[PDB]
């Protein structure tokens, strides 16, 4: 029984994932996707400015 | 560290109380047979001993 634990503990200590670090990690590409979209949204309009020209 | 899938500190107080749990069952047995060799599995030499001179 003990033995199955520390395998168990084991076999978590391999996969789990630090979720306290994920929050940041998600919450931080999430504020990454909105400016690239964002900046995105200022890319497009580049070519528009010739129209001035004609 | 943090995960969901296992905590093990809940599985070593869970084998601290099983292992609390089964000195509780040994007390008790002591307790009702008046007897801290009751039977074979206490301790086998100690009970054919006190078996034959009985």
């Amino acid at each position: 029984g003990k033995l199955q634990d520390s395998l168990d503990a084991g076999v978590g200590n391999l996969v789990d994932a630090d979720l306290a670090k994920e929050s940041a990690k998600l919450q931080s590409l999430q504020t990454k996707q909105q400016l690239g979209v964002q900046a995105l949204s200022i890319a497009n309009q580049t070519p528009q400015t010739i129209l001035s020209l004609f | 560290l943090n995960s969901i899938n296992t905590n093990p500190g809940a599985l070593l107080a869970l084998q601290n109380l099983n292992s609390t749990n089964t000195e509780l069952a040994a007390t008790q047995g002591r307790i009702n047979t008046g007897k801290k060799v009751a039977n074979a599995k206490d301790n086998g030499a100690i009970w054919s001993m006190a078996k034959m001179q009985s």
